RNA sequence: UAAGCCCAAUUAGUGAUUGCCCAUUAUUCCUUUGGUAAGGGCGGAAACAAAUGGAGAAAGUGUAGCCCUUCCGAUGUAGAUGUGGCCUGGAGGUUAGGACGAAGCUUAUGGCGUGAGCCUAAGAUGGACCGGCCUCUAGUGCAGAUCUUGGUUGGCGUA
RNA sequence: UGCAAGGCCGGAAAGAAAAGAAUUAGAGGCACCAAGUGGGCCUUCUUCGGUAAGCGGAGCAGGCGAUGCGGAAUGAACCGC
RNA sequence: UGAAAUGAGCGGAGUAUUUGAGCUGCGCACGGCGCGCCGCACGCACUGGUUUCUUCUCCGUGAUGCUCCAUGUUGGCGAUGGAAAUGGGGUGCCCCCACCCGUCUUGAAACACGGACCAAGGAGUCAAACAGACGCGCAAGGGAGGAGAUAUGGUUGCCAGUACUUCUCUCGUACUGAAAGGGAGAUGCAAAAUGCAUCUGUGGUGUGCACACGUCAAAUCCGUUUGAUUUGCCCAACACC
């Protein structure tokens, strides 16, 4: 006994019943696994200095507050 | 150390006090002014209460629980009794003294004890004079003692 | 059909404006039971007394252009048995 | 006692939903049941067929569970409820249990008359 | 407790939420975990990765006692003294003696800062956790 | 007697008084002055207009009228059957059910919406009396998320918090001269809900100039909204 | 007719009552109902509509993570400030990874009696909610906390583990089992460990 | 059409009304009809010339 | 001299732009119910006996809903969920009834509830048990499975 | 001192003018646990095989199925709703 | 039927008030002619002037009422009766509606199947493993279980319960490698094939409750509180490292 082959009758409104949700913002899930490698490790190497930098930032902030 | 509130929670649902019939939530609480199955119109629960009861005749008693003695179930309620013609509004007072949010129901209440006590008089005057006028079979009396 | 409202055909009545004067007046209809039951007036006025019964209602609105007019009984719904047969239209309640 | 006055009681509908042809199978109680079948008139409003209980036909709420004295049934079983009925006795009308004895309705009714507590299914020789 | 169970809000509703086209039948699918490389591919595959194949070598006859070793950390070295003796510890002073064997543990393993120096009887320990422990300020002495 | 707290609330309450009193007399004058304000500018506007077209008839010119600004736009169809493209236009007009009336800015981006959706709506450009009539006898307001019909201007003005929005007078002249604040008083109103017209309407079927009812009806759309409202 | 297609999924289920039979959490719940109608305090509103939410949506906390995050707070605060009350609608527990802790003022539903005893012996108090109503009504002067939800294992375990980029842990009582295909580049296939987003 | 309610919305009403009466009035209609038809073509008369 | 076909009107060259009739649609009014609901009140204001203004006022998911005001939605197979939602046997508590009549049974016995059902009345029924409420518990609700058992029944005083 | 990148310190911000110069009964995102369904059918336009079919087979979208009500005398799908 | 009559309508007060229409002043716009000239229907400002016609104008009552119920007129009927009314119930009749239930099915009133009546019986249960939601206890620890112990070495029974105990066992506090086997803090200084020192501490950054400083706007009964925002810390979370 034959049956139906295939169809896209009702699939577009069932899409839609709950939408089709927007794109992440690119500021969102921005990871860099997989890109260029050489520009990769020098800016780990800049991030690393910078978060030294953000620690004494912070250890001047606190004694600042502290004197004042 | 457990308030009124905590034991509201604890007996607001099921209580011997509780009467819920055909959906209706009442009280027979001796010391709720109203048969309502409120927190404020439990006598019972409350560390603080005032009644209005009949007394023999056409007096108006007021019992007070006033919070001293508590825990001492025989001293937690004291009677003091008006004499016949007390104003209704002597009562609401004598209740507010100790729960001033009863104030209201209690005037209502001692309204209604003085009314009842003039009809129940009137009641027993006319079933007496019907019954002057029946022959009974039997009498029962109770033995002196 | 709804029988919360009836059509009453007038005699003399054939036009929309015709039927508009006779919007508000009393409308009864006459007939009569087995039994002689209560009426106004049982005791004041035994001659009333009769199987004859009626039941009252005012017209509401025009009903077409041809002066038939519609007209709600009061409380309950005129009897199907009715149909055919006489109404009675009067001049109170009057406005001239 | 006279009960307190409150506004015209409306009662949307009078009949009763009854089951779906009771009327043909004397084993089908006339107790409401939801039909369910996949072809029922009842259940697919049909004009001309019975109709179905819904939220719509509740009764107004200011006039809910008066009886036509205008008092409420409240269910007494012995003389002592009667007092919890003293106060709002302008609102509820006392209700003897069926299986109350005769000898106990007398003093219950003999209490009442006395409180002046209407009771709904007393002795309606007093009162008058 | 029956009377929470859907059977009883179903009384009435006929098919009791299994459908009137699907039917409540039998064994739709297979016994068990039958198809598990057929028809139910996806379902094994998604979500229990893993489950079919060979690994490893084989152990006959285990036994867990000889292979017993439990670890406890420094920073939870806390745990095994008690807190008068804890107060009076100072580094360069007195200091409790923790037997782990007897407490139930085997290997000090050494992560985080550890709260109260102490000389520590252990069968095996990290090489990170002996360090520490000997700059802290406290020892840790083999036992069997 | 009296206890402390309610003698405290009794005497805020006496002020209470005094300044709703004051404030609803501040109120009626300044939408008295409003009111006088609109209706000369109205007039003016339209003697204005009169002598221009005098002016270029005299000489064998031609006026041409502005393009109205304001359209005036009411569904004339049920919700059964309608495309997704035309469901989220009326939507987003605010015409979600027969015979629902909104104000619309047109403009090229409005006018565009309004014609890929002719089939279901009328609409045309209304009449100062048009616009007071469904202002003060079909106007509400959404406060705190509920339709309330405008009954004062007090509500109004609470509802707006506006200076140039004050009184019933302002929302009718925002909404007639398409001013800075049209978008923002026909959004605080609930979209229009009017009755079927009286007389009935021709074909809802077929466009206005094919002599049926869903087309542009320019300025007899307010003959139209006039059997409605 | 109104076309009102999808009006029901803009409704969010959001509960008034405490599913929790305890009646001094009921109690709390008055009060603090009370509090957060008639008071003009975001903290009041807060904590009453944290002491409705279920025991899972009410995540323990340490005595080490609280003492950080005042610390933190407690630098760059003026000197003649008094440090907040550390206030959390949930259990408080104590941490043995922190011997020393500063005098701290802390309100919670529950203390565990290592934890309470560890505040007491560092020189600080703990509160009830009761006490904390009567000493700040509006919470000022107070450090609202939470617990920590995101390392249990029911959430470790959500989400299907044979995906690409999934890290999720599956269901299984042997551990040994679920080892080899799928999860090895040796056995058909391994699952890969990440995937861009 | 309720007098309380539209006066409430607009006090100038009243003044609306009192002009709308002028302008009804059958001897104000007539005099200004005279004077408009007189005025206009007088203006269409100079403005041609 | 359509009650047919095409076109065009609304009482008609008069003076203006709604002829009339039918909806589970629209507008509006009343009532119910549910909200992602919106607000207000809840420190008893004062005073007030009977013979001869009243009653209530609960900090509250859900009840006869604490009360009041306001706005919006309301159909639905398969299916999901909720219900101080209904009903049955038994247990732990509590409170009652019964020889002046329990259970069961009967009904043109009415009343209440949208409903599941509850309650009263009558028995010119019955003759000894049993109701309400909170909690616990299960072999817990029937219209039909060529369903099981028992009885009955039209065919039929027929073949 | 240019370029690439990650940050730090400042500045300016019709918060987006004017020119038809948007609108919204627009609370965005994030999870968790699961049911039924996985025979469809019809229609406007597009469309393939077939002489054709109340035939078979697709696209976009509505509808029935799951739904009555008011209409086309009668009709699951047409008109109105 | 006035139990708070918010009224252009009710109550007081006074012949006034200013809307429009006509008629007109200056300036500016506007129109026709090519520089400022003519016109201007009467537009804008002076809230211009004239009041010749047309209008009424102004002021006024908080709740010390949280909620519900309770206040007319004229007749008919009803004066205790086997009464009068209203509602309910029963039976019949009119006019209009109205295909037989359950089921499978795209589609059932179906010439699709089960379907004479009634009574009683008749179908998601128990156990084990796991998971999530919700309730409860405790918490870096939780909990047994088996078994003992004695109140009970007593009692028909209540008592097969309740009360008490466990260097154990089990699930966790640590995870990885096929295994041999290894096994996770921060900061500072410095770069030692186990580098040193300190121990009140979110490893860093971005977004982010409350709270704390202020700062604007709206509304206040003038006590404040409804939003927004700067800065600080940022809780829980999410994303890059
Ligand atoms: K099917
Ligand atoms: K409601
Ligand atoms: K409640
Ligand atoms: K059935
Ligand atoms: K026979
Ligand atoms: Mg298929
Ligand atoms: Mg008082
Ligand atoms: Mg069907
Ligand atoms: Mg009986
Ligand atoms: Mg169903
Ligand atoms: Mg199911
Ligand atoms: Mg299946
Ligand atoms: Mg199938
Ligand atoms: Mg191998
Ligand atoms: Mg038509
Ligand atoms: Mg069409
Ligand atoms: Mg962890
Ligand atoms: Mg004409
Ligand atoms: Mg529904
Ligand atoms: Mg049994
Ligand atoms: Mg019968
Ligand atoms: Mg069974
Ligand atoms: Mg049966
Ligand atoms: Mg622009
Ligand atoms: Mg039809
Ligand atoms: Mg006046
Ligand atoms: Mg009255
Ligand atoms: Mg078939
Ligand atoms: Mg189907
Ligand atoms: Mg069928
Ligand atoms: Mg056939
Ligand atoms: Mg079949
Ligand atoms: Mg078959
Ligand atoms: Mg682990
Ligand atoms: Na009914
Ligand atoms: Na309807
Ligand atoms: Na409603
Ligand atoms: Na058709």
């Amino acid at each position: 006994a034959k049956s139906k082959n295939h169809t896209n009758h009702n699939q577009s409104s069932k899409n839609h019943r709950n939408g089709i949700k927007g794109p992440v913002p690119l500021h969102l899930h921005n990871s860099k696994r997989g890109s260029w490698l050489p520009a990769l490790v020098n800016a780990r190497r800049v991030r690393k200095h910078n978060q030294k930098a953000a620690l004494k930032k912070r250890r001047e902030r606190i004694a600042a507050f502290a004197a004042k | 150390s457990h308030s009124v509130d905590l034991q509201w929670v604890l007996v607001r649902q099921n209580s011997r006090f509780l009467q819920k019939r055909g959906g209706i939530r009442m009280s027979n609480d001796p010391f709720n002014n109203n048969g309502n199955w409120t927190k404020r119109h439990c006598g019972f629960l409350n560390e603080k209460a005032a009644v209005v009861k009949p007394a023999k005749g056409g007096a108006i008693c007021v019992t007070v629980k006033d919070g001293s003695s508590n825990n001492k179930p025989r001293q937690t309620y004291k009677k003091t009794v008006h004499a016949a013609g007390v104003r209704a509004s002597d009562v609401s007072r004598a209740v507010a003294a100790v729960r001033p949010d009863l104030a209201d129901v209690s005037f209502r209440r001692a309204r209604r004890m003085a009314c009842i006590a003039s009809r129940t008089a009137k009641v027993a005057a006319a079933r007496k004079a019907r019954s002057e006028k029946i022959k009974f079979s039997r009498k029962s009396a109770r033995a002196k003692r | 059909q709804t029988k919360q409202t009836a059509l009453v055909r007038v005699e003399n009545v054939n036009t929309r404006e015709d039927a508009t004067w006779y919007v508000g007046k009393r409308v009864c209809y006459v007939y009569h039971g087995k039994k002689v039951k209560r009426c106004v007036r049982w005791s004041k006025a035994p001659a009333r007394r009769s199987t004859t019964r009626a039941l009252w209602g005012r017209v509401t609105r025009p009903h077409g252009n041809a002066g038939m007019m519609r007209v709600k009984f009061n409380g309950a719904s005129v009897p199907a048995s009715a149909i055919g047969r006489r109404i009675r239209v009067y001049l109170y309640p009057s406005q001239i | 006692v006279k009960p307190t006055v409150s506004k015209a009681i409306v009662k949307k509908r009078t009949k009763r939903f009854t089951r779906h042809r009771y009327e043909l199978f004397p084993q089908l109680s006339s107790s409401w049941r939801k039909p369910r079948g996949e072809d029922s008139p009842v259940r697919r409003r049909y004009k001309g067929q019975k109709a179905m209980p819904n939220k719509g036909y509740g009764s107004d709420r200011a006039t809910k569970y008066i009886t036509p004295s205008g008092f409420r049934n409240f269910p007494i079983n012995n003389v002592e409820d009667l007092y919890m009925l003293v106060m709002q006795n302008r609102k509820y009308a006392g209700v003897i249990s069926h299986t109350v004895g005769a000898r106990k309705r007398k003093a219950i009714v003999r209490k009442a008359m006395e409180l002046d507590v209407r009771l709904a299914n007393g002795n309606a020789k007093l009162r008058k | 407790p029956t009377r929470f169970k859907k059977c009883r809000h179903q009384r009435g509703s006929t098919f009791c939420g299994y459908g009137r086209v699907g039917k409540h039948r039998k064994h739709e699918s297979g016994r068990g975990n039958a198809g598990g490389m057929h028809h139910h591919r996806i379902n094994f595959d998604k979500y229990h990765p893993g489950y079919f194949g060979k690994l490893g070598m084989d152990h006959y006859h285990r036994k867990k006692n000889p292979m017993w070793k439990p670890t406890i950390n420094l920073n939870n070295l806390s745990r095994l003294i008690a807190a008068e003796e804890a107060a009076k510890a100072a580094k360069g002073g007195t200091l409790p003696v923790v037997d782990l064997q007897s407490s139930g543990y085997a290997k000090l393993l050494g992560n985080g800062h550890i709260q109260v120096p102490c000389i520590v009887k252990a069968r095996y320990v990290s090489k990170l956790a002996d360090k520490k422990i000997r700059k802290a300020g406290g020892a840790v002495v083999l036992q069997a | 007697k009296r206890a402390a707290f309610k003698q405290q609330q009794t005497e805020s309450f006496k002020k209470a008084v005094v300044a709703r009193k004051a404030a609803k007399a501040a109120l009626k004058k300044t939408a008295y002055l409003r009111a006088r304000k609109y209706s000369r500018e109205y007039r003016g506007a339209e003697k204005k207009l009169v002598t221009l077209r005098r002016q270029a008839a005299s000489h064998g010119n031609y006026y041409l009228e502005a393009k109205p600004k304001v359209a005036v736009v009411t569904r004339i169809r049920g919700i059964a059957k309608v495309n997704p493209k035309q469901r989220k236009i009326l939507q987003l007009l605010r015409l979600r059910q027969i015979f629902n009336t909104v104000f619309v800015k047109m403009n090229k981006p409005m006018e565009n919406m309004l014609r890929a959706v002719e089939p279901y709506i009328a609409y045309g450009y209304p009449s100062l009396a048009t616009v007071r009539a469904m202002v003060y006898k079909r106007g509400y307001l959404k406060i705190n998320g509920q339709r309330v019909k405008i009954t004062d201007n007090q509500m109004i003005k609470d509802k707006y918090n506006n200076v140039d929005i004050v009184c019933a007078e302002d929302m009718v002249n925002q909404i007639y001269t398409c001013g800075k604040h049209f978008r923002t008083v026909t959004h605080g109103m609930w979209p229009f809900k009017l009755a079927p017209p009286a007389g009935g309407m021709r074909q809802k079927r077929r466009h206005f100039v094919e002599g049926g009812d869903y087309g542009n009806r320019d300025t007899l759309i307010n003959r139209f909204l006039a059997r409605m409202i | 007719g109104v076309d009102l297609t999808g009006i029901s999924k803009k409704s969010r289920v959001i509960r008034h009552h405490t599913y929790s039979t305890n009646p001094y959490i009921k109690l709390l719940i008055k009060l603090y109902k009370f509090l957060a109608k008639r008071t003009s305090s975001g903290f009041n509103k807060v904590v009453y509509q944290r002491l409705i939410k279920s025991r899972s949506n009410r995540a323990p906390i340490s005595l080490s993570r609280i003492a950080v995050v005042m610390k933190r707070k407690a630098v760059f605060t003026a000197k003649s400030k008094a440090a907040p009350i550390a206030v959390v609608v949930g259990d408080v527990l104590d941490d043995v990874r922190m011997a020393r802790i500063p005098a701290m003022r802390v309100c919670a539903l529950r203390f565990s009696k290592s934890a309470r005893q560890s505040i007491v012996a560092a020189g600080g108090e703990c509160l009830t909610f009761d006490q904390l109503a009567m000493i700040a009504p509006t919470g000022k002067n107070t450090y609202l906390l939470r617990g920590r939800k995101s390392g249990r294992e029911s959430v470790r375990h959500f989400g299907a583990s044979g995906v690409p980029g999934s890290h999720s842990k599956p269901y299984a009582t042997n551990r040994g089992k679920e080892t080899k295909r799928g999860r090895r580049t040796g056995r058909s296939y391994k699952r890969k460990a990440f995937r861009h987003v | 059409k309720n007098r309380r309610l539209r006066l409430r919305l607009n006090p100038y009403v009243k003044r609306e009304t009192a002009a709308a009466k002028g302008m009804r009035n059958v001897a104000n209609r007539d005099a200004r009809r005279k004077a408009k038809l007189a005025r206009v073509t007088k203006a269409k008369k100079a403005a041609t010339k």
